[PDB]
Parts: structure tokens; C-alpha cells; sequence
């Protein structure tokens, strides 16, 4: 596509410049270039690609839920009519949203999951599937809602399979899979006993292996631990 | 909202 | 141009909903779009044109100055070759926010200053047009850098006498003006003294002419004054 | 940087 003339090594080197200088939508665009060159992505890529949608999706959610919030007090009793316009401008930046997870979901499925042979690449892209079909849940109203949410669902459920049998429950990836999963039981699938019981067996599974290891792994499982507890500390 | 990664 | 479809009431509401999700581009958008349908424009349409625009030019400089920052040290001794990407990024951005300059300018120049006869309207013009050749100053490096610093001194030095001729030294717009026109001197044109100056006179001015307002305009004036104070403090 | 506005 547009970075096709562009040396992979090169679009590597520029989304760590984009992110540097904040520029996410650049970054984004120069990981995608990456991606279409065909290879697999290290560790390090990954989490470029990752670091970038999740900024831009994120700060277009954020704007959706302003808009939507606007549009649903424009529809309360007393209300004066204001005309089209709200809902014209939070279906802008739906469509937006849509097309970025849309982008998202095409670079996993063309074809990073089905070169992912490694638990961590795996999981890692399978977590993502969720996530993107979860951001697609959020502001889905019509026939396939349903559909969208069982997709996620099904990511994410593939993902946790995996990270039981082949990664400790210490494991970062299996961490941030299980909080966000359990996010989808409670905000999404109206789970929320499910959410709590999932946030809590995942927490105290990784306090019993904490002991096995090394400083720097211990600091990185018990930040993303605090998350789960938070989270616990909001729904109880 | 609740955290995610 | 893109929005001549949409009626002007709705791209200005649509640029005061954007503000509101932080969507800057699009209120830049929205507000480019009223401008084109050629009617003059309000107290509240000019600033709602001024924070668009100022937001977008704002993120885009702040990403320059860290590409540029990251380049310097590339070509210091010592520094390991990395090739052309870092200049290449760089150049990039720079040409976006040049292209974001113009843009305004153009706006400014057709044919929003021709047509502003009140001094509030037009000091308000003629200073977003200094502020947006230096923006292009800030990045100047060529034959033509000599003749835009002289098209932001011309611009504000317009600004100012109309100013001081029809506004009170307390007025908000006559305030910010000279704040920006004394940072232009400082970090612009290589005049520290007219600077601080500037800031000094102005900030004298003001104090002399608060006993005249009200308690809701002191508080604006007042609020500018300061940020004379603390360009002030920094620069002795 | 200085404050401008
Ligand atoms: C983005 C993400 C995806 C999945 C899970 C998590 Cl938990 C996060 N966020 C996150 C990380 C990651 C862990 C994966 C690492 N990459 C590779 O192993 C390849 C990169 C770092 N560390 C932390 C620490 C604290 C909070 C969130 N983290
Ligand atoms: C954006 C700008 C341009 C020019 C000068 C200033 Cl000082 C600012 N910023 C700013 C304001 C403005 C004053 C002009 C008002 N518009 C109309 O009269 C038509 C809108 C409000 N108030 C303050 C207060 C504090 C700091 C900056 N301000
Ligand atoms: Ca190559
Ligand atoms: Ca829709
Ligand atoms: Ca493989
Ligand atoms: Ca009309
Ligand atoms: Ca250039
Ligand atoms: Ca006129
Ligand atoms: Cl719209
Ligand atoms: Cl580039």
C-alpha cells in the first residue's frame, strides 16, 4: 500500500520515532506498512503495533462516548430539538472507529494469527482479536451485535486456552488477557460474577508463583496484578 | 471505566 | 471545498461538538468549512476558528521540536549513523504543519481581513497572522527565512497600532497581542530588550486601566497580565 | 518555552 516503497527496517525505526514525538495515527500507519511487508513481528514489533492502535482507537472511544453522552441528553423529556446534527457528528466518529477495528482485525486475520505458531505470538494476537471485537461491541445497536460480541468472546476464550497450558500464571500476556477478558464478562456479556471470579482466581494463581521470580519479572507481574485488584475494588 | 491493557 | 454541503449553523455547531470530544481536526475542518461560505464571522465563531486551528499547530509543533531535538543529536560527535529516516520524519512533519500555516493564512487572506472593518475583528485577524508566519519561522532554515519574519513583524506591527489607536490597554485582545508580538521579538528576531520592553509597557498599561472594569472583566485581564509577569520572570 | 496565547 501507501509504505510500500518503504524499507521495513525503516517503517520500524519511524513508529519508534512517531511515538517518541506522540504522533499515534503516524505510528499506527507506519506498523501497518510493516505488517503488509509479510514477515512475522518480534517481540518488539508487536508491542509497537499494539502501543499505536491502542492510542488511536483510545482516543477515538473517548470521543464517542462524549458524543453519545451529548446525544442521549438531547433525547431526555424537556428537551429543545437541535436538529441532526449530534447524531450526524457521534456517526462520523463511529465510522471512524469502525474502520480502524476493521483495519485492526484485517492485519490479524492477513495474516499474523495464522503465522503465529509461539504461545506468546499467539496469544498476544488473539488477545487483540478480542479487544477490537470488544471496541466494535461497545457501540454496536443492530442485527449482529450478537455475532460481534461471540467473536470476541471466542478470541479471547482461544486465548486463555493457550495461555493455561503454555505460559505461567505469572505470565504478562496471560495477565493483561485474563483483566481485559474479565472487562468483557462484566461491561460487554453482562457477566459481572463471571468478571469478579475470573479477576480473582487469575490474581491469586499469579501471587502463588511470584516466588520463582527475578526482580524485574516480579515488578512487571505485580503492576498489572494491581490492575486486577482495582478492578475488584470497582465491582465489590 | 475499569482498567485494561 | 468538503463541507460545502453542510449548511454554515451546522458546521458551527458541529465545531462546538468537536471541541467538546477534543476532535480538533474536525473542528479545524468544521471551521474552515464556515469560513468558505464567505460571511463574516462572530466574537465566538472567531475564537472557536483560533482554539481549532491553535490546537492542531500546537500538537504538530510540539512533535517538530522533539524530531529536531532527536536529529541534533544524530549529528553531534560521536553519533552512530543511522541513515536518512530521522530527517525524513522530520521533513514530514514539518511539511504538514507548514501546510496547516498555510491553510490559515489562506483563510486570513480570503478574505477575512479584507473584510474586517471593526478593530476587535481585525486586530483579532492580523494577530493570527503574525502568530502563523511564526510559526513558519520556527521552522525556517532557507533563502526565504529573512521574508517571513518580516511578514509576522508587518502582521503584528499592524495589529499594534490599530490597537492602541481604538482599544483600551486592558482589553483581552490588545493584552494577548502584545504577549505573543514580545515573544516574537524574543525568540524571533533576536531583540530580547524589545521583549521584555514590550511585556513591561504593556503589563504598566494594564495595571493603570483595571480600576475601570468590572469584576468579571478584571478577571480576563488580569489572567493575560500575568502571563506577561511570567514571561517577564523568565526572562530576567 | 514562553506563554503565548
Ligand atoms: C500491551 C500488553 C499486551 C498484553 C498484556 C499486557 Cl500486560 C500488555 N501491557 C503491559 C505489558 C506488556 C506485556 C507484553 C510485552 N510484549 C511481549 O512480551 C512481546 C510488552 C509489555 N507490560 C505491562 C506492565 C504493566 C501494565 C501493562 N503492561
Ligand atoms: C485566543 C486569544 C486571542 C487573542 C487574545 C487572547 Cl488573550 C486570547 N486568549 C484569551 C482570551 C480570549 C480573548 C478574545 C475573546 N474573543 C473575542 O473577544 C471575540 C475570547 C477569549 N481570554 C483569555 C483569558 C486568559 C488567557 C488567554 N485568553
Ligand atoms: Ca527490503
Ligand atoms: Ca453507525
Ligand atoms: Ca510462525
Ligand atoms: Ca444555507
Ligand atoms: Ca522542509
Ligand atoms: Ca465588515
Ligand atoms: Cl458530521
Ligand atoms: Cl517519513
Amino acid at each position: 500500500g501507501a509504505m510500500g516503497s518503504m524499507e521495513r527496517a525503516s517503517l520500524i525505526q519511524k513508529a519508534k520515532l512517531a511515538e517518541q514525538a506522540e504522533r499515534y495515527e503516524d505510528m499506527a500507519a507506519f506498523m501497518k506498512g510493516a505488517v503488509e511487508k509479510g514477515e512475522e513481528l518480534s517481540c518488539e514489533e508487536r508491542n509497537l503495533l499494539s502501543v499505536a492502535y491502542k492510542n488511536v482507537v483510545g482516543g477515538q472511544r473517548a470521543a464517542w462516548r462524549v458524543l453519545s453522552s451529548i446525544e442521549q441528553k438531547s433525547n431526555e423529556e424537556g428537551s429543545e430539538e437541535k436538529g441532526p446534527e449530534v447524531r450526524e457528528y457521534r456517526e462520523k466518529v463511529e465510522t471512524e472507529l469502525q474502520g480502524v477495528c476493521d483495519t485492526v482485525l484485517g492485519l490479524l486475520d492477513s495474516h499474523l494469527i495464522k503465522e503465529a505458531g509461539d504461545a506468546e505470538s499467539r496469544v498476544f494476537y488473539l488477545k487483540m482479536k478480542g479487544d477490537y471485537y470488544r471496541y466494535l461491541a461497545e457501540v454496536a445497536t443492530g442485527d449482529d451485535k450478537k455475532r460481534i460480541i461471540d467473536s470476541a468472546r471466542s478470541a479471547y476464550q482461544e486465548a486463555m486456552d493457550i495461555s493455561k497450558k503454555e505460559m505461567p500464571p505469572t505470565n504478562p500476556i496471560r495477565l493483561g488477557l485474563a483483566l481485559n477478558f474479565s472487562v468483557f464478562h462484566y461491561e460487554i456479556a453482562n457477566s459481572p460474577e463471571e468478571a469478579i471470579s475470573l479477576a480473582k482466581t487469575t490474581f491469586d494463581e499469579a501471587m502463588a508463583d511470584l516466588h520463582t521470580l527475578s526482580e524485574d519479572s516480579y515488578k512487571d507481574s505485580t503492576l498489572i496484578m494491581q490492575l486486577l485488584r482495582d478492578n475488584l475494588t470497582l465491582w465489590t | 471505566f475499569p482498567a485494561t491493557v
